[PDB]
């Protein structure tokens, strides 16, 4: 049938407030392949965001990495918004620097 | 073995929104090196790793023609399978194909692969003998008779034992500084108090390559498999991967827990514990 | 390098 996406939001390097890093949202284990992923900054969609080329794992499920440079802070909140056919409502996952 | 090359093809139909999209990507171990997307402005095979750029024009035109030709053939195949399942022309479907060769640590062909799926379910796969097929259902059985009648296995075997291994060895050499370099994980243990009597110990592994790794928590020399939260290895975006394993423990008993890390880049497995 | 010979439709 169809498989819902697993989602992980994290940074490329250890988070250091005031220091430039990269924000990642890794969506995996989903099928079919169409998926909508947005990175958010304080609830607002970040404009410049890139993603890897569509590929899949041994179980045939797809995986994609969406990423964008960013400079962490104590106040600013970050998150990934994912929509897939298997989701009745877009799923939001906040960035947790300890995850 | 120690190395492999894989190509991954995805063809997706989308009725009412043009012809089926075809995308192809090639990898050597966990490093992608080429891509092709029939939806691009000007479809062409493009480089995705530094070491493949040196290939001449003939390489790229050859690749592009193959993927362009495939783009058309997969559209035919999607029509064929829709019929094999008596499906409607109104639904979107997906054929996926993975194929490649595995090399042993010495460089000899360990084994070849070629499997397909339809809508995420295994459909047909070339057996390890590289001579026979395993079809999942009566629909795939039609693809099988057709491929046996066209001596497809014979051609796959020649490529898998021939060109596949040849080009993989060439890539391994041109990109040896990275493809033949294992980067060990940077490890540490964090502590996150949950309640007055419980706390979370999270064992981290960062910046490692390749993606293969073993991360486990033990309590008293013993494994906490069923009690360990293990996230899926994830890409950092700089070629390396990350992974962590967590276990909730009774406050005060943290010293009875040890984290064990196994990675190709490690001459010897690592044992970690929380260091207050 | 990808499998070269023209692929047979499914």
């Amino acid at each position: 049938i169809q498989r819902t996406p697993k989602i992980q939001v994290y940074s490329r390097h250890p988070a250091e407030n005031g220091k430039s890093n990269f924000l990642n949202c890794y969506v995996s284990g989903f099928h079919p392949s169409d998926i909508e992923v947005d990175l958010l900054k304080n609830g607002e969609r970040i404009e410049k965001v890139e993603h890897s080329d569509l590929s899949f794992s041994k179980d045939w499920s797809f995986y994609l990495l969406y990423y964008t440079e960013f400079t962490p802070t104590e106040k600013d909140e970050y998150a990934c918004r994912v929509n897939h056919v298997t989701l009745s409502q877009p799923k939001i996952v906040k960035w947790d620097r300890d995850m | 073995g120690s190395h492999s090359m894989r190509y991954f093809y995805t063809a997706m139909s989308r009725p009412g929104r043009g012809e089926p999209r075809f995308i192809a990507v090639g990898y050597v171990d966990d490093t992608q090196f080429v891509r092709f997307d029939s939806d691009a402005a000007s479809p062409r095979t493009e480089p995705r790793a530094p070491w493949i750029e040196q290939e001449g024009p003939e390489y790229w035109d050859r690749n592009t023609q193959i993927f362009k030709t495939n783009t058309q053939t997969y559209r035919e195949s999607l029509r064929n399978l829709r019929g094999y399942y008596n499906q409607s022309e109104a639904g979107s479907h997906i054929i996926q194909r993975m194929y490649g060769c595995d090399l042993g640590p010495d460089g000899r062909l360990l084994r070849g692969h070629d499997q397909s799926a339809y809508d995420g379910k295994d459909y047909i796969a070339l057996n390890e003998d590289l001579s026979s097929w395993t079809a999942a259902d009566t629909a795939a059985q039609i693809t099988q008779r057709k491929w046996e009648a066209a001596r497809v296995a014979e051609q796959l075997r020649a490529y898998l034992e021939g060109l596949c291994v040849e080009w993989l060895r060439r890539y391994l050499e041109n990109g040896k500084e990275t493809l033949q370099r294992a980067d060990p994980p940077k490890t540490h243990v964090t502590h996150h108090p949950v309640s007055d009597h419980e706390a979370t110990l999270r064992c981290w592994a960062l910046g490692f390559y390749p993606a293969e790794i073993t991360l486990t928590w033990q309590r008293d020399g013993e494994d906490q498999t069923q009690d360990t939260e293990l996230v899926e290895t994830r890409p950092a975006g700089d070629r390396t991967f990350q992974k962590w394993a967590a276990v909730v423990v009774p406050s005060g008993e943290e010293q009875r827990y040890t984290c064990h890390v196994q990675h190709e880049g490690l001459p010897k497995p690592l044992t970690l514990r929380w260091e207050p | 390098a990808p499998q070269p010979a023209p692929e047979n439709a499914y």
